[PDB]
């Protein structure tokens, strides 16, 4: 059963099949978010998102969609806005605390584990609902580049390429194809162009709406391991490469 | 029908993934009176239509100042408007006193957003049912933030929230290419806001008492006009 | 049977006397469809868990249901990984706290008993849900010898000479029973942990019947010195060794 | 809209407090009448089973202080505790402040205690309505008050609570001349006894009368049979 | 959220629902029994196992609370384990650390009943689903055997059996028990009774049996200071149980 | 819940 | 001839199941007439259509509104279906409803059998209605060919026990007896009163509240799988009515994802 | 499209579709059950009167607490569940005396009304971020009248919704409908206190359940000299006699 | 809050909270039915149209602007006892029925029976029917008539006005000419609430049907809506 009446009206309850349903409904909520992707380069991670420009009133260059948890960790989610940015703030707090204590940037696996523990904690007690956002995050540390994606259930895995949101199936298929064609690892410059291609392919689901796409990437070599947005000539090059499709 | 079984509280998703109890809070804004805000690089303006309980009563305070550089206008629930306005004023005082620093509007928006979010997860509490427009001028330039009870804070050149806000918002979309360029004239900016709000009125046209305006910018600290002071703009 | 009253959501006795909310938690342990094996050598304990990814985009290096809890203690978990990670962190903190409190390394017996006692709280408190995972702590106890202790969300606690978990635990455990019946012994009797790992892999393959490559398992070997997981390269060597056998 | 104290009914009622008031009406009758210089509290004691220990039980009208008396109606168990809290408050006031408790102050405190237990859903409200009477210290103006499980309290010239309140209160309304209240103590006691006999089927053995007088003077009558004879013969 | 409504409440028939359900859960547990004797007490029970791969040695169904007192249960194993953990601590703090001697079986059973009762009327915890047989010795009131039910009520018994085989084992004990039983005869009676309500392998590795017999100075752990008595609770070894059972 | 975390936030 | 009478019950599963039946077999069913809604919470709404493709159930174009209680007729199957969209104004009138609304209808069209569809909430098992709880469906039956056995004698006896066992509940059903729940008033008044009615069948389900769309799908699937009455499979396609599209509200465009 | 029970009526935390928060809406329904209270401000004072609504003739009407003093310059009538009114009035008096202690100046009526409303707001989060104090909103709505050296005579209606309006004339409780409808017709800026009293008596007579009498209705007024002073039974009887003489014929 | 009470299960919802006619809910006999008395003295042909509404919307009829005068009262009684009656107001060439609906004190059976009596008595006289009501389920104010429905499938109407519409469309005397006007509302029957925009739209539409001057009627109706009403409730002060 896809609904399981009775056992889904509260959090922290197992259904007869062993599933706890509120987490499943939270996963269903992730389906409604804007399509977002993250690609693990040979030496970095590239993030891209299809930010739908809802209205002309918004000032574009200041209402960002990608968030920096720490100067070396990039984070981007899809799902409920409140839960998403609250999780972003909490992860930023955790990274700042770790930097304050150990005087060094937090390694990505430790940050991912801390966020997984935080999110999973909300699936335990019935007074709180599970987070409704699937969060893609990653960066560069002493061990190289890591890309992660934690679900509303709290589960997370290391990904060579991840996608979340509404336009997720086509994006994930194209990302599987990309990883297949480049088993040796993509260069960050090529990865940005491929991410632009993938996002443009994902937009074909909702062509009727105008859109913009933010691209940000952290690479050990090209950006010294600091997360920066793509602007200027490189963004236009990635566009022109994507416009052929 | 099936919505009725899952909107009991803000701690339960519906099988479609929707969180009804906060969609209701966002719909609560539509009960409140229209308020309009618009921005130019030199000044930012708020325009609010005040409502009175009866002909023998004084009008509601739609516009609140939190500091000499920033203020806000709000629509929705009074009990939540009080809480959020008081919290933001307290935080402005905290920033100005403990840190000797004017609270940046961009920081203030997210600082209020974080408080707004927590109510949408814990049982017993309910989402705030008020949407408010933070307006101010700081070192980075003019600002105008439309805060929604879902915890969404967004930078807008101009916006309108409240009952029949669609007309004012459409007029703002149609004249964004113009009202931004005013850039220095406060009178003309307030006038443009006044046409914007005038599109949202079905009855009870603008009057010296029901209309209220605010402005802030490079040279003007947040100042509120009402009564005879706004007779020239009507 | 499907629960009827408040027992549907909270863990209280039903008219049949059983705790439905815990019996359902048991079924969640099979949700991940992972089957694991644990067997004891003369001086080492080996844990094996089949590691179907299965997604191509997901990085296999990050998938792991085997956690290192202390220098001597490891644990392979069954059930969803969020609860598994929560339990692993709980056990790690408990082991460190015991080492601080009593001045000597936490025995696997005592750690598993503490975790079972904690799980007992969740089966009695109305507002705490059972964690819904099965934990099998393995170590080389410095005075009991190699030991495997398996815990369950009901709070039960049993020490095993060989264990299997997952949907196909029946076949694996029957094969282990047949082997021990033929040998009339309580351990594999092999001198070095490499041979014990080879034996465990051979019996897992025989029980499941699906021969599989290095990418499709993860191993953990507890020794007197320390507990450590085998990397893909070492698993490749073990598979080659059993193939040449 | 009656499963909890915190829920208003669509018509503005809090049905749970009204059910507590209904519980008050389950208790035996209790009546009070203000005289010109005395106050009489009457109580309908249950017809004791022939094996009860009459020498020690029951006595329904209990004094909270040397000059105050607190009758009640409703759950006896709750009453025994509300009385104790009132006594503790009276002594605490006599300690912290020099003056004894004003009758109005004591009834206000009891009403607060009853209201306080209504403020959360985790506690059953005290299903008892007290009838506090007495004289202010160093004063000669008789005082009488009633408290309710809702926390409401009011001053009455003559009031009745509990079972068959309507019958007694209707009798008092048509027979108590508030413009010139009964003056002689025995006249007030006769009026009180008449009020109870309108509901109490049994003779005087079921009637308990206590008269409070100014300057901390209280006496529990044990001769109402004489008063009952006069009323019955006159009737 | 300052409160939690009681989980155990009276049904319209005057019966506590959760207490009756806990007793039903107890009735479904594996059989355990105890026999009082003139010079000792024997308590025995079967060792349930998921598979023969489980080490029977660590299926310690019986457990000592004080060197004189031993306990066995039937029902929810984790609940019994937690109750034993608390009962040892109570035996030490409440009585031993004050009076300097281990509590008598009567008082320790009373404390265990107090612990188990407060669960029956709390807002957030269900009653324990175990009934324990607490056998122990005393210097003044002698050997005793107390059953304690999930409701917290306890009774002193000459012989008892709790769990799945309660009725048959209890009726069998009614016929076999006598005032003159010696501990050696009590053990044989216990083994015969247990055999009636057990299936599969029935040997020293599938049944747990402990006796409250004479002191065991060899188990005391030190010599000298003769004022200190040796422990009385001895858990029979599997080999000894096999030797006794071979008869 | 989150009130507990916020207390431990700093 | 047969009639199915959906009782308002926990989760409205009988009503949702009747909606499934009518909108999945829309090419067969047709609107026949509206019964006297006197005893229901009076109701008025627009016409309802199968979600995709199939024609409207209300064939006559004169119709513009739906009522509280109306009967649909299936000429091919010879099957009648009552669709009730509101509960009875009071449980006391549960007798009035049968005595004055249903039974006259059964007499009018010579209905031979009546299938009462019900849904029992788990917590209402007081008096021990539920036995074999692991099963989730039930099918009670009654035949007037046993008139001389049960109803002829019990008309005099009429024991006042809390539980009645008139219906011949099949094995592998979660109950064997009827408590004070609604079907007692039903079964009694169709017995303690029509010349054409011969048999009564009582399809029931054990249910919980929530989004009972798929639960009603499965309930209807089970009813069709049993030989309650001849029908299409009809699993070839289940088509919900268009009115269920708005079951979760009218709009979804707001900026919170 | 099936008729079903709706749960949004219960609990202060529950929004319904369209965002209507009912438990506070039903709180203002409990006000209508209370006795009528009237208030009329004017340039030379503010006068507020109340229906006493005696339950029985035995109740000592001369000892009913419909109008209370908060400070020498502020008073307020109340309607609804007087149990909550006592807590609100206690908080108001504490705030007023605390302000007098801390700042050596009379509490501004606006500030006092804001404090009382902030207390009424406590069923949710407080104005100062205070944790919720009560499970349900007040079932009491009280109108506050006072005088300040700057604002002058002013009247405020404090609702349990946590909102207040400065009213030139306001009626609350039973018969608010007709009382307010007639106030709209009667009030004007030139309304001297002498005729304001008679207007309040007229409204009460028009909307009260029984014949207006000095023992079932009472009046109070605020003045710079007099301060908050309830009228004596003889004074109110004189006013009622003047009303009878003047408004008749 | 820290935890949600295990008693807080929001169930059940298939059955409404309606006043039971009798306490003996287990009774096994045909329950009685409300009797209705309609004033026969009405020379109904004197009136060309009739308005059937509920108490929540009497603000629409300011007695001063339009002289409402009672012609009588519909009287109903239920004996098992219950008894209710409400007046038949009128003005000009029109009648006005107000149901004084209340779901706590009055069960919907009384509403059904009163509606049936009203419609059956208006059948032979055939005045033009205007029925004004509310529904918790409609997303916006609707104008409806016998030959045109404007409700989308998800929406429907209930309560007294639902019963009146039922008699107008089905049952005896079906086919009566009527114009219907339902405004969105919230809350239980008899305690409903309306948004101020809804109030204004209803006023500016209703006055057009009754033929009153727009400005005078609008102001006279606002001064009744906003001053105080069961419809406005807390909306006047609860929202900024």
């Amino acid at each position: 059963t896809s609904i399981g009446t009775g056992y889904d009206l509260s959090n922290s309850v197992f259904s007869p099949d062993g599933r706890n349903f509120q987490v499943e409904y939270a996963v269903k909520a992730v389906e409604n978010g804007t399509t977002s992707i993250g690609i693990k380069c040979n030496d970095g991670v590239v993030f891209a998102v299809e930010k739908l420009i809802t209205s002309k009133l918004l000032v574009p260059q200041k209402n960002v969609k990608i968030q920096v948890v720490d100067r070396h960790i990039g984070c981007v989610y899809s799902g409920l806005i409140p839960d998403g940015r609250h999780l972003v703030n909490r992860g930023r707090e955790e990274a700042a605390s770790f930097k304050k204590l150990y005087k060094t940037p937090i390694p990505i696996p430790a940050f991912a584990d801390r966020l997984g523990q935080y999110v999973q904690a909300h699936t335990l007690y019935n007074s709180v609902r599970p987070f409704g956002v699937s969060t893609i995050f990653g960066g560069v540390d002493k061990n190289g580049a890591h890309l992660y994606m934690l679900e509303p259930s709290g589960s997370y895995w290391g990904y060579k390429g991840a996608a979340t949101g509404k336009g997720r199936q086509s994006a994930k298929a194209e990302l599987e194809k990309l990883v297949d064609h480049h088993p040796e690892g993509l260069s960050a410059r090529e990865a940005v162009k491929q991410a632009a291609k993938i996002i443009y392919l994902a937009h074909e689901d909702n062509k009727e709406k105008d859109f913009e796409l933010e691209i940000s990437w952290c690479s050990l070599s090209e950006t010294n391991g600091l997360h920066k947005f793509v602007k200027g000539d490189l963004l236009q090059e990635a566009i022109d490469f994507a416009q052929k499709e | 029908m099936f919505r009725n079984n899952y909107d009991g509280d803000t701690v339960t998703f519906s099988p479609t993934g929707r969180l009804f109890q906060v969609e209701y809070a966002l719909e609560a804004i539509k009960q409140g009176s229209v308020t309009v805000g618009l921005r130019s690089n030199t000044h930012a303006v708020l325009v609010a239509l005040k409502r009175n309980a009866d002909e023998l009563s004084s009008y509601q305070k739609k516009i609140i100042k939190c500091d000499e550089h920033m203020g806000l206008s709000l629509a929705g629930l009074a009990p939540d408007a009080r809480v959020l306005s008081n919290y933001l004023r307290q935080q402005c005082n905290y920033s100005s006193l403990v840190f000797n620093r004017k609270l940046a509007v961009e920081r203030a928006g997210h600082l209020l957003c974080d408080k707004a979010q927590k109510n949408t997860q814990s049982y017993g509490g309910r989402p705030y049912g008020v949407g408010l427009l933070i307006i101010g001028y700081d070192k980075s330039g003019a600002h105008l933030l439309e805060f929604q009870p879902s915890g969404n804070v967004t930078e807008l050149y101009g916006t309108a929230i409240g009952a029949r806000s669609q007309g004012a918002k459409t007029y703002l979309e149609r004249t964004l290419d113009t009202f931004i360029k005013i850039d220095g004239n406060p009178d003309e900016l307030i006038k443009a806001g006044v046409e914007a709000i005038s599109q949202s009125l079905r009855d009870e046209s603008l009057t010296v008492d029901n209309l209220s305006i605010a402005i802030v910018g490079k040279d003007t600290p947040f100042t509120i006009y009402d009564g005879e002071a706004v007779a020239k703009y009507i | 049977a499907s629960a009827a009253g408040y027992d549907r959501h909270i863990t209280i006795f039903s008219p049949e006397g059983r705790l439905y909310q815990v019996e359902y938690a048991f079924k969640a342990t099979n949700q991940t469809n992972i089957n694991s094996l644990a067997v004891r050598g003369k001086d080492c304990t080996v844990v094996i868990s089949q590691k179907k990814v299965p997604d191509k985009l997901l990085d296999p290096t990050t998938v792991s249901y085997i956690f290192c809890i202390s220098r001597t203690i490891g644990m392979v978990v069954n059930g969803p990984i969020p609860d598994a990670r929560n339990a692993a962190l709980r056990a790690k903190a408990e082991a460190a706290e015991f080492r601080y409190k009593y001045g000597y390394d936490m025995p696997c017996d005592v750690l598993a008993k503490r975790m079972a006692n904690l799980s007992q709280i969740y089966t009695q408190r109305a507002y705490m849900r059972p964690l819904g995972v099965i934990l099998t702590f393995v170590s080389v106890d410095e005075e009991l010898g190699p030991s495997i202790y398996k815990t369950d969300p009901a709070g039960y606690y049993v020490g095993y000479k060989a264990t299997a978990t997952g949907p196909k635990q029946q076949e694996i455990t029957t094969n282990l029973e047949n082997h021990f019946k033929k040998s009339k012994i309580d351990h594999i009797n092999e001198e070095s942990w490499e041979k014990v790992v080879e034996f465990a892999i051979t019996h897992m393959i025989d029980a499941l019947g699906t021969e599989f490559s290095k990418n499709d398992l993860e191993v953990g070997v507890a020794t007197k010195d320390k507990f450590f997981t085998l990397s893909a390269e070492n698993i490749e060597e073990r598979l080659v060794a059993i193939a040449e056998q | 809209y009656d499963r909890a104290l915190s829920i208003f009914s669509p018509d503005g009622h809090i049905f749970q407090v009204e059910y507590a008031l209904e519980a008050v009406k389950r208790g035996t009758c209790a009546v009070g009448v203000k005289g010109k210089n005395c106050v009489v509290l009457g109580c309908e004691r249950r017809s004791t089973l022939k094996l009860q220990d009459t020498r020690i039980t029951p006595s329904k009208v209990s004094k909270i202080d040397s000059h105050v008396v607190l009758s009640f109606s409703g759950l006896n168990a709750d009453s025994r505790i509300l009385i104790e809290k009132a006594r503790v408050e009276a002594q605490s006031h006599r300690l912290t402040l020099e003056d004894p408790v004003t009758v109005e102050y004591l009834t206000r405190y009891v009403a607060g205690v009853q209201q306080r237990y209504t403020q959360s859903g985790g506690v059953r409200p005290f299903g008892v309505s007290t009838l506090i009477a007495g004289f202010d210290p160093r004063d000669d103006e008789p005082k009488l008050y009633q408290t309710e499980p809702s926390g409401i309290y009011s001053s009455w010239s003559a009031q009745t609570i509990g079972r068959n309140s309507k019958t007694v209160r209707e009798f008092l309304e048509k027979n108590y001349d508030r413009k010139e209240p009964p003056a002689t103590v025995e006249e007030c006691v006769k009026l009180t006894v008449r009020s109870l006999l309108e509901v109490v089927q049994t003779g005087a053995k079921n009637i308990e009368i206590t008269v409070v007088k100014p300057d901390s003077d209280i006496v529990a009558l044990s001769s109402e049979e004489i008063n009952q004879y006069v009323t019955q013969i006159e009737q | 959220d300052r409160y939690s409504f009681s989980l155990t409440t009276f049904s319209p028939s005057g019966k506590l629902g959760q207490i009756d359900y806990a007793l039903t859960a107890v009735k479904q547990g594996v059989t355990s029994l105890g026999i009082k004797a003139t010079n000792g007490v024997v308590i025995a029970t079967e060792k349930k196992s998921s598979s023969p791969l489980a080490m029977s040695e660590t299926l310690s169904k019986v457990s000592l609370l004080t060197p004189d007192i031993g306990a066995v249960y039937s029902g929810m194993g984790p609940d019994y384990r937690v109750l034993v953990d608390k009962s040892r601590k109570v035996a030490h703090t409440s009585y031993k650390r004050i009076y300097g001697e281990y509590p008598p079986t009567k008082l320790l059973v009373s404390e265990v009943a107090k612990i188990m009762q407060e669960a029956t009327q709390s807002g957030g915890v269900r009653p324990f689903g175990v009934s324990l047989l607490i056998a122990g010795h005393d210097e003044f009131n002698g050997f005793s055997l107390y059953q304690v039910d999930p409701s917290g009520s306890y009774f002193p018994w000459k012989a008892t059996a709790i769990g799945k085989g309660s009725v048959a084992a209890k009726t069998f004990l009614e016929k076999r028990w006598n005032d003159e039983l010696e501990l050696e005869d009590a053990i044989h009676i216990a083994l015969l009774t247990l055999k009636e309500s057990v299936e599969g392998e029935f040997n020293g590795d599938t049944i747990e049996l402990a006796i409250i017999g004479d002191e065991n100075p060899d188990l005391l752990g030190y010599t000298g200071i003769p004022t200190d008595k040796g422990p009385r609770f001895r858990k029979l070894t599997s080999q000894e149980i096999n030797d006794r059972l071979e008869a | 819940m989150q009130a507990i975390a916020d207390s431990f936030s700093v | 001839s047969c009639l199915v009478l959906p009782l308002v019950s926990v989760g409205n599963i009988p009503q949702l199941s009747i909606d499934w039946l009518l909108n999945s077999q829309a090419n067969e069913w047709e609107y026949l007439e509206a019964l006297d809604s006197k005893y229901l919470v009076e109701f008025v709404g627009p016409l309802d259509r199968p979600e995709d493709g199939s024609d409207s159930l209300y064939k006559d174009a004169d119709m513009k509104y739906s009522s509280a209680l109306e009967v649909f007729y299936n000429k091919k199957r010879g099957l009648f279906a009552i669709q009730q969209r509101t509960p009875l104004v009071s449980v006391n009138y549960l007798n009035n409803f049968i005595v004055e609304i249903i039974l006259p209808f059964l007499s009018k069209y010579n209905i031979s059998e009546i299938c009462i569809w019900d849904s029992l909430y788990a917590m209402e098992d007081e008096n021990g209605v539920i036995v074999r709880p692991q099963e989730v469906y039930s099918l009670g039956e009654f035949y007037f060919d046993d008139e001389a056995e049960l109803l002829s004698n019990l008309h005099l006896n009429d024991q006042e026990s809390m539980v009645n066992n008139w219906l011949h509940f099949t094995p592998t059903s979660f109950q064997d007896k009827i408590s004070v729940d609604q079907p007692i008033f039903k079964i009694l008044f169709q017995i303690l009163n029509p010349k054409a009615l011969r048999s009564i069948k009582y399809c029931s389900c054990l249910a919980n509240e929530g989004d009972n769309s798929l639960d009603s799908q499965q309930f209807l699937q089970w009813i069709i799988s049993q030989k309650v009455i001849k029908n299409a499979p009809p699993i070839v396609k289940f088509v919900r009515p268009i009115s269920w599209q708005g079951a979760y509200g009218m709009a979804d465009a707001r900026d919170k994802f | 499209m099936f008729l079903t029970r709706s749960e949004y009526d219960r609990g202060v935390s529950t929004f319904s579709p369209e965002g209507r928060l009912f438990q506070v809406e039903y709180s203002l329904e409990a006000i209508k059950l209370g006795s009528t209270a009237i208030g009329i401000a004017t340039k030379e004072g503010v006068v507020l009167g109340v229906e006493k609504r005696a339950t029985s003739p035995l109740l000592e009407s001369d000892s009913i607490e419909k109008i209370v003093e908060i400070d020498r310059h502020i008073g307020c009538a109340m309607s609804g569940l007087t149990a909550d009114a006592r807590s609100m009035i206690e908080h108001a008096r504490t705030a007023a005396v605390t302000h007098n202690l801390y700042y050596d100046e009379d509490i501004n009526v606006e500030s006092l009304t804001q404090s009382v409303c902030d207390l009424a707001l406590r069923f949710g989060e407080g104005a100062s971020g205070e944790e919720r104090l009560m499970s349900r909103p007040f079932g009491v709505a009280l109108l506050i009248a006072g005088h300040d050296a700057d604002d002058g005579y002013q009247l405020f209606h404090a609702e349990p919704s946590g909102t207040f309006y400065r009213y030139n004339a306001k009626a609350i409780g039973s018969g608010s409908e007709g009382a307010q409808a007639e106030l709209l017709n009667e009030w004007h800026s030139s309304l001297t206190l002498k005729e304001a009293e008679l207007l309040v008596l007229k409204i009460l007579k028009q909307v009260m359940e029984e014949k207006l009498d000095e023992n079932n209705a009472q009046l109070s007024c605020i003045t710079k000299q007099d301060g908050f002073k309830i009228y004596d039974n003889e004074k109110t009887a004189e006013l009622i006699k003047e009303l009878k003489e003047k408004e008749a014929a | 809050m820290l935890f949600k009470q295990w008693n807080d299960l929001p169930e059940p919802k298939h059955l409404l909270d309606l006043p039971e006619i009798s306490k003996n809910l287990q009774s096994l006999e045909v329950c009685p039915v409300p009797k209705v008395e309609f004033p026969q003295d009405l020379d109904v042909p004197q009136y060309s149209t009739a308005v059937i509404t509920t108490k929540i919307m009497n603000p629409l009829f300011p007695k001063n602007l339009l002289q409402l005068t009672s012609i009588g009262e519909i009287k109903t009684t239920l004996t098992v006892v219950y008894g209710f009656s409400f007046p038949i107001y009128s003005f000009g060439k029109t009648l006005l029925f107000s149901m004084e609906e209340n779901f706590i004190s009055i069960s919907p059976i009384f509403g059904n029976m009163i509606s049936r009596s009203i419609i059956s008595q208006l059948a032979q006289f055939s005045p033009d029917i205007i029925v004004i009501g509310t529904s918790d389920k409609i997303a916006s104010m609707k104008v409806m008539t016998e030959n045109e429905c404007t409700l989308q499938p998800p929406e429907f109407i209930t309560g007294f006005i639902g019963s009146v519409l039922t008699q107008l469309i089905v049952g005896p005397s079906k086919g009566l000419k009527f114009k219907c006007l339902v405004a969105p509302s919230e809350g239980p029957n008899g305690f409903e609430k309306l948004s101020l925009s809804d109030m204004g739209s209803l006023v500016d539409l209703c006055g057009q049907w009754l033929g009153f001057e727009p400005s005078r009627y609008s102001e006279e109706c606002y001064r009744l809506w906003r001053c105080d009403s069961a419809a406005i409730g807390a909306q006047s002060g609860l929202y900024i």
